[PDB]
């Protein structure tokens, strides 16, 4: 099985006042979110969800249909050793 | 802390001019934000540069804008009769502030220098009978629109009780300005005589009146 | 896009006093909003600024916290709350717009928190601007001297120590207007201005043609015409 982490990145300045970009109703503009968390640095913050798959390169094909259909744009990496796809924005 | 400008500068019709605008390292030197704004009088200030070399939309391509270390300056070239005005640097500081420069003021230089010409009133008899003296000084058709005056009692300079106009435009496009010295009606009486001197590109003229 | 304030009067030192602009033909909860003041001859001052959504404002050292700046984006306006006034914050105070937009980068345009402009850096639109004046002075109508003409002669009026700005003056009721120069007031240290008005004439003309300076004091409800002679 192969899993798929959708990340974007977070600035953050007991209450942590946050924020991170994420795009909108229109695909071309992007708004500053305002996250907080309650009990500048910047984070990673990811969700992951799941394949199976024959290959690394079928499930590639598959994570990458995925992220299309979600609005996901960001750069791609893998790491084998955990069979682990990565989107990351910002 | 304002930024620094010079207080004014001139030049001939067709000449290229420059202004400066010295900040700090916190204001002019750390950020790429100098904005200029030309100001002709009774009228709002109107940007003619921004982001240090930009220009606004419709702002003619004479208008330049530089920086180097923490001083900027602002460039028109081929100056024009409308470039005369008044002339404010701004930049963003490091806590988010703006901070205007103190100003220039432009003069283009369109007609020939003309000499003022010099009348000085003695108080009126309605404003002695009120018990109060006003010495009228009034200056006109000069160019350009900046003059001194300097006032004197038999011939030691008064300073005290001087009130002075900036040069106005006249209905033939030169320049009056007015002087007031106030005094008592018994420092008038006084003296042997008072007189309003005016100094103009170097050259001085002077009127004097006696009780 | 236009700004128009109002609120601006004629106060004492110790007052206080709000200014408001009404802002028009641009998304106002968008965009950031300065205060800019000029004092009578002097030079631009910043004032203050106050981000699109007012969570965030500032202030120059010379009017914190006196001045204060607020906005209220339902009613499209912005405010400026004076106390403690004082004589130095006598100037034209202008609303002004901070011009503004997206972060373009990476083929995006880029907003701050709900879908806010981020600041340019310069200012794109001023109002027409609202006049404060700080006295100590209350209204005084002025004093009216000729100044009498000792082939030109030179007349005219000395309009003495009234309270507040303006006075108009006329000439023979309006009839006469060649070689007429109204000056600027001066302010002198009393608080009380004065200006004079002059005109040029044939010296022929005299004593033969009368010359009277019509001078309206209007905030004193105060007319006066004083006849000037040899
Ligand atoms: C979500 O998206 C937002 C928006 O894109 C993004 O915000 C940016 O964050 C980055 C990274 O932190 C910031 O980058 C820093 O920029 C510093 C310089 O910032 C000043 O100068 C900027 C450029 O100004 C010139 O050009 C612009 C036009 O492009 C013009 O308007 C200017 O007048 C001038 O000509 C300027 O845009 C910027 O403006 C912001 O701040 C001012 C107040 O200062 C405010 O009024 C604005 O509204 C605006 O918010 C500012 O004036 C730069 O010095 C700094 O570099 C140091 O650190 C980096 C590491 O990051 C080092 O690599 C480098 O060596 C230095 O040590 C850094 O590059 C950027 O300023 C933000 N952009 C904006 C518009 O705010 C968020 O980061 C995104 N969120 C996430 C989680 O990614
Ligand atoms: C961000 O959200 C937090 C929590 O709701 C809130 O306290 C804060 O006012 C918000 N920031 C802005 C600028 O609206």
């Amino acid at each position: 099985t192969f899993k798929l982490a959708a990340c974007v990145t977070l600035a953050c300045t007991r209450v942590k006042h946050c924020s991170f970009n994420i795009t909108t109703d229109v695909k071309d503009r992007k708004q500053k979110v305002n996250a907080t968390f309650y009990d500048l640095y910047r984070l990673i913050s990811c969700q992951t969800t799941t394949t199976e798959a024959v290959d690394a390169a079928t499930a590639a094909k598959v994570f990458k249909q995925y992220a299309n259909d979600n609005g996901i744009d960001g750069e791609w990496t893998y790491d084998d050793a955990t069979k682990t796809f990565t989107v990351t924005e910002g | 802390s304002a930024l620094t400008q010079p207080a004014s500068v001139s030049g001939s019709p067709g000449q290229s001019i420059t202004i400066s605008c010295q900040g700090t390292s916190n204001d002019v030197g750390g950020y790429e934000s100098v904005s200029w704004y030309q100001q002709h009088p009774g009228k709002a200030p109107k940007v003619v540069i921004y982001d240090v070399s930009k220009r606004p939309s419709g702002v003619s391509n004479r208008f330049s804008g530089s920086k180097s270390g923490n001083t900027a300056s602002l460039t028109i070239s081929g100056l024009q009769a409308e470039d005369e005005g008044d002339y404010y640097c701004k930049s963003l500081t490091s806590t988010r502030r703006r901070v205007f420069g103190t100003g220039t003021k432009l003069t283009v230089l369109g007609q020939p220098k003309a000499a003022p010409s010099v009348t000085l009133f003695p108080p009126s008899s309605e404003e002695l009978q009120a018990n109060k003296a006003t010495l009228v000084c009034l200056i006109s058709d000069f160019y350009p629109g900046a003059v001194t005056v300097a006032w004197k009692a038999d011939s030691s300079p008064v300073k005290a009780g001087v009130e002075t106009t900036t040069p106005s435009k006249q209905s033939n496009n030169k320049y009056a300005a007015s002087s007031y010295l106030s005094l008592t009606p018994e420092q008038w009486k006084s003296h042997k005589s008072y007189s309003c001197q005016v100094t103009h590109e170097g050259s001085t003229v002077e009127k004097t009146v006696a009780p | 896009q236009r700004l128009v304030e109002s609120g601006g009067g004629v106060v004492q030192p110790g007052s206080s006093l709000r200014l408001s602009c009404a802002a028009s033909g641009f998304d106002f909860s968008r965009q950031g909003m300065h205060w800019v003041r000029q004092a009578p001859g002097q030079g631009l001052e910043w004032v203050a600024f106050i981000k699109y959504d007012g969570s965030e404002k500032y202030h120059a050292d010379s009017v914190w916290g006196r001045l204060s700046i607020s906005r209220d984006n339902s009613k499209d306006t912005l405010y400026l709350q004076m106390n403690s006034l004082r004589v130095e914050d006598t100037a034209t105070y202008f609303c002004v717009r901070e011009a503004g937009g997206p972060d373009y980068r990476n083929g995006y345009n880029y907003y701050d928190f709900y879908d806010g402009y981020y600041n340019y850096h310069y200012m794109d639109v001023w109002g027409k601007g609202t006049t404060v004046t700080v006295s100590s002075a209350s209204t005084k109508g002025p004093s009216v001297f000729p100044l009498a003409p000792s082939g030109t002669a030179a007349l005219g009026c000395l309009v003495k120590d009234y309270f507040p700005e303006p006075v108009t003056v006329s000439w023979n009721s309006g009839a006469l207007t060649s070689g007429v120069h109204t000056f600027p007031a001066v302010l002198q240290s009393s608080g009380l201005y004065s200006l004079s008005s002059v005109v040029t004439v044939p010296s022929s003309s005299l004593g033969t043609q009368t010359y009277i300076c019509n001078v309206n004091h209007k905030p004193s409800n105060t007319k006066v015409d004083k006849k000037v002679e040899p």
